[PDB]
């Protein structure tokens, strides 16, 4: 049966034709009138040194003061960034962890990794200690990302080519999204927590709807695995970082590639990206041992944060946009401002 | 210039730091091995002799060994292999009885070539185990080794064939001076595989200590 | 003749004519080579280095100890050109003597510590001391410096400069009869560390040979480096001790009344003492930077 | 074996039924949002040390 | 159950050496700084002693310094206070409160039961002015407390705590750091004010709410309580 194969071929050809006919001018042509942002200099304000292995994930609290970090020594550490103090140190059951999350209300944290199980830890207990609230199982591959919708729901992305939306109370997979063809390595929730995006090793990204659970849009254009993704603060665009030493800015409504951030010097991949509060600076962590910042409109480099002696693995920006946190494969976790 | 609660918080943070340092010191004295095979190669026995990752465990000669078996991690190998950088040794298992067909020996050779010549494992030593020797002897009683390897001009005896297989598997190494591999034929005797693993681990530990100070 | 009462009976003290044209050139060559080595070694140890380890801490301590002699050499050649005379003041020469004794003691002690560390790393790979904290290394170094000060602080009490006509030489080694009160340190300073270093080196080489690990090239290179360190230490530290035991035997056999006997022995002893500075200047080359 | 092909056909027919705005309009919208909210970006415009929570 | 029991009371002749024990069950005793707080038979509360987690910090009051000692046993979850050379002014009821300090914690949250002891025959001063207030159900009441030194620290915290003691019971934390509501406290209770002037407001006052209200400062040791405002009818 090749008739339906030809149907798919003609449908994708029509999709390409519609996308091409909807393009009239690039974002660079519009933004060339914007004055250059100028050189951006950032200095290390705080340095948090508690870990003893490679750091694989970190997440900022909602209050822009507390953060949580995960490394390979089987420890989850809660840092008070203002005074570099330690609040909690949670020993993990499985030392292979590749993700971390912080609840918006600040009550729960989440962890996961090569053990195919997402653990949820409760922070505020009458007993005065941190204990594992709930273990979620059902994935057949390693977990690569997990994000909190609220105190009762969670979204997980695994290497079994599928994504899941859970229910912490019952502990069962409320919904499952299956539309990929490779490992899924990233996850970013929209500001209204109604849709989200996922980036896969298939060299593509997809826009999922949480409420009912089917893929609405598929964005392609990369050339290798996608390691990170992040939503624009407006909620109508996102940025993907891949292994071909390039970043890309896609738009939801235009259903098209908007711009590409790449320079001939860089040849190494990208491990994590994030935006700024106003959506003007696009930060990106590379394997070149240093992070870069890009003027998101003109696609010009405007600063390099080089203070790490290994590959930068995690990167985040506070809610008020007053700081940046970078964690590399050396145990140190650095704060820039 | 701090309040009472700030001083108490600082004291709590210091206690947390002390606990972390003690845990790291305790956990820095273990020997971590990574176990790799080719499915039915014979990883069962090496393990039983002593849903994701499956860490086994043992204490031998006052040394704590933790063996990590990936097992059923049916996904991309390059997307999680770098998590295992820094392991003391890689225990590769291969069966001498899988030259019949359905090519299994060639798959094991391809896997060994991929693992040995890797950017992450540029200095981690590999302990090669050749098991299922008795069934290989039974097979070589009648069938020749020419089926898997079309060469010779030598002979069809257990010793020469085993030496040929060992040389072929050692030939796949490319970092001949930054990496050393050890080959052992598994024996039914109790304390022969564990002793060999201990000797290889010691050797790696001596080399690591010499690298630390700088003398080597 | 050449007599002079130091504190007891007398002390045959001499200033040979040739001394002006023997020691100053050797000392200048040592000064310049020690500069060109130590500067680079310390710069790479404080600029281009990785995280501090216990061994690295011990090597840095040894570098401080052998730099203490570099900062004191100019006084030495100033004395040697002026035929054993001071004009720089009392508390000054005393500081020079204290620095010299501190340099010798610290260098020897830290050499023995490094040798013991190597022996424990190669012979006992799974012992506790192989993974030591940086704080423990700091405490050990501080304790070693403290005991070194303990033995060497006696030299900072007596106002040594003695009347010698046109000179007030502040030399710490005179042909005295006296007795091994503070002396015999010059002997124990070398005899015990020689035994410890030789035993550690022999055990390391024999264990690395028996284990059949002498196939990788850098293993043989490290064996040769250990042997070279041993030969350097033995070569630098003996001529002085040989002349010292010879003059001790002469003192015990012949009383210190006929100073005419001690003619060549003073010159020989001081040439050997000049030779002794060779190890301190070779340390920035053999250990740091020549290593793999 | 063959149901995934029908699933892919349905997914393509769903994705081929969404209207898209002009690229220039989207560029102008992103431009306007950035211009409007540039004033509240402490990273974009360095903040004085009086209210900077990270001293020195 | 986070129960917390004390023992070691009774009648002691002056010059005795009575020792009080306090056993805690139901929580991680190892990571909770523990205080000992006394109360006179008719007067208000008065801080007595404090020991931190890990026993690295110990504080005593001025009236008890050199006579009382405090110690912990973490393996068996016990807190001891040894009293020596008892005087006639030490007759009181003792409580074994707990407090854990970190960013966002609520110290003094759980109070003990109380042990009765009888004996035969530069500090921040905080006043509470009015002692008795006539109230009716369904009304709104305000309690005013006033210190002598401003409690607004440089960082921003205002260390002041509001406690409520019901008749025949032990005090329970109501408000910590002058604005934060303790766990299990209804919405009606609220706190406000500024430096050296604080006010606790109860809206829609109802029964099982009368008793005594105390204001305490945590700016610097020794901790000082107020006289206490009493609600009746």
């Amino acid at each position: 049966l090749d008739q339906l194969r030809q149907e798919a071929e003609q449908l994708k050809n029509q999709i390409r034709d519609a996308r091409k006919a909807c393009a009239d001018a690039t974002l660079s042509q519009i933004t060339n009138n914007i004055d250059p942002v100028g050189r951006i200099q950032m200095r290390t304000r705080r340095t948090l040194r508690g870990h003893l292995a490679k750091i694989y994930a970190m997440h900022w609290g909602t209050d822009s003061r507390l953060l949580v970090s995960a490394s390979q020594d089987g420890k989850l550490i809660i840092w008070d960034s203002y005074t570099t103090n330690k609040v909690h140190a949670i020993p993990l059951r499985s030392s292979w962890v590749m993700t971390c999350a912080y609840a918006p209300s600040g009550n729960y944290v989440a962890c996961g990794g090569l053990d195919n199980i997402c653990s949820i830890y409760n922070l505020k207990t009458r007993e005065g200690n941190v204990r594992v609230s709930r273990e979620l199982a059902g994935h057949t591959g390693y977990l690569s990302c997990c994000r909190f919708l609220d105190d009762n729901q969670i979204v997980t992305s695994s290497g079994d080519t599928t994504c899941a939306l859970w229910d912490i109370e019952t502990g069962q997979q409320t919904t499952t999204f299956t539309g990929h063809t490779g490992d899924v390595m990233s996850l970013s929730l929209a500001p209204d927590t109604r849709l989200f995006v996922s980036g896969a090793c298939d060299a593509s990204a997809k826009l999922w709807d949480v409420r009912e659970g089917m893929c609405r849009q598929t964005f392609t254009g990369h050339e290798s695995d996608i390691n990170a993704i992040c939503f624009f603060p407006n909620g109508n665009a996102f940025a993907t970082g891949s292994d071909d030493a390039t970043c890309r800015l896609f738009d939801l409504r235009a259903d098209q590639e908007l711009m590409t951030y790449s320079h001939d010097n860089i040849i190494c991949g990208i491990t994590s990206v994030s935006f700024s509060k106003s959506g003007r600076l696009l930060l990106a962590g590379y394997d070149d041992f240093n992070c870069n910042v890009w003027d998101a409109l003109k696609a010009d480099r405007a600063g390099v944060l080089a203070g790490h002696d290994n590959r930068v693995s995690c990167l985040g920006v506070t809610d008020d946009g007053m700081a940046v946190a970078t964690g590399s494969w050396d145990s140190f976790l650095k704060i820039w401002n | 210039t701090l309040s009472a609660e700030d001083k108490a918080a600082v004291e709590r943070s210091k206690m947390i730091d002390r606990n972390l340092r003690e845990d790291g010191e305790k956990a820095a004295r273990e020997v971590k091995l990574l176990l790799l095979g080719a499915g039915e190669s014979g990883k069962s026995t090496i393990v039983k002799q002593m849903t994701g990752i499956v860490e086994t465990h043992f204490t031998f000669k006052d040394l704590h060994f933790k063996m990590f078996d990936v097992g059923a991690q049916r996904s991309e190998r390059k997307k999680w292999i770098h998590c295992f950088e820094g392991v003391t040794a890689i225990i590769f298992c291969v069966a001498l009885s899988d030259y019949d067909l359905v090519n299994r020996m060639h798959e094991s050779m391809k896997l060994f070539d991929s693992i040995c010549n890797n950017k992450w494992f540029t200095d981690t030593s590999i302990i090669l185990f050749l098991n299922k020797k008795d069934l290989f002897e039974e097979k070589i009683k009648k069938s020749p080794l020419t089926i898997c390897y079309p060469e010779y001009a030598g002979s069809n005896t257990y010793e020469e064939a085993a030496a040929y297989i060992q040389c072929q598997f050692e030939d796949l190494n490319k970092r001949k001076d930054t990496k050393e591999i050890y080959t052992h034929f598994t024996c039914s005797t109790d304390t022969k595989n564990v002793q060999f693993v201990f000797d290889a681990v010691t050797d790696v530990i001596i080399k690591n200590n010499l690298k630390d100070c700088g003398l080597f | 003749d050449h007599f002079l009462e130091i504190d007891k009976k007398n002390c045959c003290v001499f200033r040979d004519d040739f001394i002006v044209k023997v020691l100053p050139p050797v000392l200048g060559l040592e000064f310049i080579f020690g500069l060109l080595g130590n500067g680079l070694a310390l710069w790479i140890f404080c600029f281009h280095l990785k995280s501090w380890k216990s061994s690295r801490i011990f090597l840095f301590n040894l570098a401080v100890a052998d730099f203490l002699l570099i900062i004191c050499l100019p006084f030495l050649m100033d004395n040697y050109v002026r035929r054993w005379d001071w004009k720089f003041g009392d508390i000054p020469c005393r500081l020079m003597l204290f620095m010299l004794a501190m340099n010798r003691q610290g260098s020897i002690i830290f050499l023995t510590v490094v040798a013991v560390d190597r022996y424990f790393r190669v012979v006992h790979p799974h012992h506790a001391l192989n993974k030591i904290s940086n704080r423990t290394a700091a405490i050990i170094s501080c304790l070693l410096w403290g005991i070194t000060i303990g033995l060497t602080v006696h030299l900072l009490k007596k106002k040594m400069p003695i009347q010698n006509g046109g000179a007030n030489l502040c030399s710490s080694f005179s042909i005295c009869h006296t007795f091994q009160w503070h002396e015999a340190m010059f002997l124990l300073e070398f005899f015990l560390p020689l035994g410890i270093i030789l035993f550690c080196s022999a055990r390391i080489i024999w264990s690395l040979r028996q284990r059949q690990m002498d196939r990788h090239a850098k293993i043989k290179r490290a064996i040769t480096f250990i042997m070279v360190v041993a030969i350097v230490f033995v070569i630098c530290f003996l001529p002085s001790v040989v002349v010292r035991i010879r003059i001790f035997w002469l003192l015990h056999t012949s009383g210190t009344q006929n100073c005419e006997v001690y003619r060549s022995v003073d010159l020989a002893f001081f040439i050997t003492l000049s030779f002794t500075y060779m190890n301190s200047m070779l340390d920035p080359v053999v250990y740091y930077f020549s290593s793999p | 074996s063959i149901a995934q092909a029908r699933k892919l056909v349905e997914q393509l027919k769903m994705e081929a039924n969404i209207d898209r705005i002009k690229v220039s309009k989207a560029a102008a919208d992103l431009m306007a949002y950035c211009e409007a909210h540039a004033k509240e970006d402490p990273l974009l415009t360095p903040v004085p040390a009086s209210e900077n929570p990270f001293r020195e | 159950d986070v129960q917390l029991v004390e023992s070691g009371g009774g009648l002691v002749q002056p010059g005795g050496s009575r020792k009080l024990s306090c056993s805690a069950s139901g929580f991680a005793f190892s990571s909770f700084g523990m205080h000992w707080v006394r109360q006179a038979p008719e007067k208000g509360l008065e801080w007595v002693a404090y020991i931190s987690s890990g026993s690295g910090t110990i504080y005593y009051a001025d009236t008890v310094k050199g006579r009382f000692t405090i110690s912990r046993d973490d393996p068996k979850n016990t807190l001891f206070l040894q009293m020596t050379s008892l005087r006639s002014e030490d007759t009181a009821m003792y409580y074994c409160v707990r407090s854990i300090y970190y960013y966002g914690s609520s110290p003094f949250d759980f109070w003990g039961q109380g042990t009765t002891l009888t004996v035969s025959s530069s500090d921040i001063v905080m006043t509470q002015a009015t002692s008795s207030v006539p109230v009716t159900p369904g009304e709104s009441v305000s309690i005013s407390c006033r210190s002598s030194k401003s409690l607004l620290h440089s960082n921003g915290n205002t260390y002041l705590y509001w406690f409520l003691q019901r008749p025949g019971q032990s005090p329970q934390l109501l408000i910590y750091r002058m604005s934060n509501l303790a766990s299990g406290v209804p919405d009606r209770f609220s706190g406000s004010g500024s430096g050296t002037a604080f006010t606790l407001t109860i809206s829609r006052l109802e029964a099982e709410d009368v008793g005594v209200y105390y204001c305490m400062q945590h700016l610097e040791y020794p901790l000082t309580f107020g006289a206490g405002t009493k609600l009746e009818l």
